[PDB]
């Protein structure tokens, strides 16, 4: 299937310079154009960084074009994308996208997208869990709720299990929030019957990939 | 720049009906460079309708593009529901380049309650040198929810921070958790911690609390 | 003795680009390719349908001349059955051609401090040309199935942009100027010879 290939995830610090990649195929035919759109969590698309592969032509936005650069190459048929003076406000996911052309006709719209690249710009960490036993007077029979708080960790590629994986359902895994100092904290609960309070005895599992952390 | 006004905020509809979306235009466009986007929440957005009037590949036959000039619509012919996501507009005739804001669809159902769960600080997180107070609300349709916490009587603010999920494959409900950040410093010296659940749903405000 | 005029023609001040390349024709005059001052700058010398030893034994009606400017790393293009860009959308040769193509380094003169932007060349068009075509039309390109209107945008760009030439470079991107001669003989009361 006719898709672009991108650039892994990174992280930098607060004023750097940053690279994107977008390689593809088509994009050796002297017509090829490609565009860089740009989403935050929430917030809608943002613009349109476009160029085309021959008579290289650039055209950015407002807002840009005083610290963004697009460049080509036909050689490799790799786009390129550079943002220099970096703030903590362009956290967010990158895409390419390209229309379908031959080598003397394109196509009328953008088909072929992307997957896209995460940008973070902070410090570094290690992650905590703490436990969050469950409360004798929020139980009204045969209906309880439990769970594990998580605290104090920058990355955030974590996933959260009950009962060893052997279990799934009851489970409503909440999104995670960037606090104050910089280090996410999310929060996971499990709603069990208070029946079974007493009877089955469990605990919660976390995983952090890139500190390999278990409890 | 030509800005783009989409006026339908949320739509929510029930499976079986149809729905019509517009996204205007302040200036006049040219009807040959408008685009149509889907976008599933933790995907990649794909093309839907290009031209303002033809359809792309593989695409069913239930998207309907119309409007020229200064208005155009989006309409569905029937809601087999697996296209409850945001969908945008893009102009791509001029120099500056502009998106929409935003259309969300969701599903229908009847008004239900919210449960309510509160949990005191744990001993781990008090010996370590912090706390946290957590107040879960569970199963309830209408996201707009409000929680006011009552820390001795005295109404506190800003020091709180709140996560929603996204609707379920059974139900399609919601679920609302919500975290008091202090210190210890403030931790001896108060003791009552109330959760007021205010909802639309809940004739009698719910309120929780403990020692 | 009334030689051919080939000084305006190796000499001259400056060239024009290669869409729209001049076409000189020579007759009443005595080949005479002698006085050439050597060409300098190592002039390269090919010819296909005739032979650099013995030509001035033929007596040819009229003799054409072309003159233009292109890059160095596309001087190959100008041969019998090539392809690129400057093969197909500039200046083509039939498969059987009779005559020599000529090429020497301009880096001294098509070449100003930091830039030098007068030469373009066609990089969109249509179909190919048919040998020995020219075509100085200044149009909108469509690459998609919608009007341009005469204004650029998505689908619709411009065909034809400039060269850049610049003193610092490599060995493959200093300026060649290239003239082409074409042979003709026909039922006619030839009178182009040799020195004889």
């Amino acid at each position: 299937q006719m898709q672009l290939v991108q650039s892994g995830p990174e992280v930098r610090k607060p004023g750097t310079s940053v690279k994107v990649s977008c390689r593809a195929s088509v994009f050796s035919f002297d017509t090829s154009a490609v565009q860089w759109v740009r989403q935050a969590r929430g917030q809608p698309l943002e613009w349109i960084g476009w160029i085309v592969f021959g008579s290289s032509n650039t055209d950015y936005a407002q807002k840009f074009r005083d610290r963004v650069t697009i460049t080509g190459d036909m050689s490799t048929g790799t786009a390129y994308m550079e943002l220099s003076s970096l703030r903590s406000e362009d956290t967010a996911v990158y895409y390419c996208a390209a229309p379908h052309c031959n080598r003397t006709n394109c196509h009328d719209g953008f088909d072929i997208w992307g997957q896209g690249t995460v940008v973070t710009v902070s410090s570094t960490k290690g992650p905590s869990v703490f436990p969050l036993a469950p409360s004798s007077k929020s139980t009204s029979g045969g209906t309880a709720a439990l769970g594990c708080l998580v605290k104090d960790y920058f990355p955030e590629p974590v996933t959260v299990s009950w009962n060893s994986g052997a279990l799934t359902s009851g489970v409503h895994t909440f999104p995670a929030v960037l606090q104050s100092s910089g280090l996410y904290s999310l929060s996971s609960v499990v709603t069990v019957p208070s029946s079974s309070l007493g009877t089955q005895t469990y605990i919660c599992n976390v995983n952090h990939k890139p500190s390999n952390t278990k409890v | 720049e030509i800005v783009l006004t989409q006026s339908p905020g949320t739509l929510s509809l029930s499976p079986g009906e149809r729905a019509t979306l517009s996204c205007r235009a302040s200036q006049s466009v040219r009807s040959g460079y408008l685009g149509w986007y889907q976008q599933k929440p933790g995907q990649a957005p794909r093309l839907l309708i290009y031209g303002a009037y033809n359809r792309a590949t593989g695409i069913p036959d239930r998207f309907r593009g119309s409007g020229s000039g200064t208005d155009f619509t989006l309409t569905i012919s029937r809601l087999e529901p697996e296209d409850f996501v945001v969908y945008y507009c893009q102009q791509y005739d001029r120099s500056p380049w502009t998106f929409g804001q935003g259309t969300k669809v969701e599903i229908k159902r009847t008004v239900a309650a919210p449960s309510v769960f509160i949990f005191p600080p744990s001993d781990e997180q008090l010996k370590s040198g912090t706390a946290s107070v957590v107040c879960l609300l569970n199963n309830f349709y209408p996201r707009e929810a409000k929680v006011q916490w009552k820390v001795d009587n005295a109404l506190q603010s800003g020091n709180s921070q709140e996560s929603v999920t996204e609707q379920d494959s059974k139900d399609s409900t919601y679920s609302l958790s919500s975290t008091l950040t202090l210190s210890k410093a403030d931790y001896e010296k108060h003791k009552v911690y109330a959760c007021e659940v205010t909802h639309q749903g809940l004739s009698s405000p719910v309120t929780k609390s403990f020692n | 003795t009334n030689l051919c005029p080939f000084d305006e023609v190796f000499n001259a001040t400056r060239f024009a680009s290669v869409y729209a390349w001049n076409r000189k024709r020579i007759s009443n005059c005595v080949a005479d390719y002698s006085v050439l001052y050597n060409l300098a700058p190592f002039f390269t010398f090919k010819c296909y349908g005739v032979s650099p030893t013995k030509l001035n034994d033929l007596c040819f009606t009229n003799v054409y001349a072309d003159s233009f400017v292109i890059r160095g790393d596309e001087v190959r293009q100008i041969a019998p059955g090539q392809t690129g860009n400057i093969a197909d959308y500039n200046y083509k040769l039939p498969d059987d051609f009779t005559g020599c193509v000529i090429a020497w380094n301009s880096n001294k003169l098509d070449s100003k401090v930091s830039g030098n932007y007068n030469y373009l060349y066609r990089l969109f068009r249509k179909s190919n040309l048919k040998p020995f075509e020219r075509d100085i039309s200044t149009e909108i390109y469509q690459a998609g199935n919608k009007p341009c209107n005469g204004v650029a945008g998505f689908n619709c760009y411009f065909p034809l942009r400039s060269y850049s030439f610049r003193p610092t470079y490599g060995v493959g991107h200093q300026p060649y100027r290239v003239v082409v001669l074409s042979f003709e003989l026909l039922h006619a009361p030839a009178t182009v010879c040799g020195p004889k």
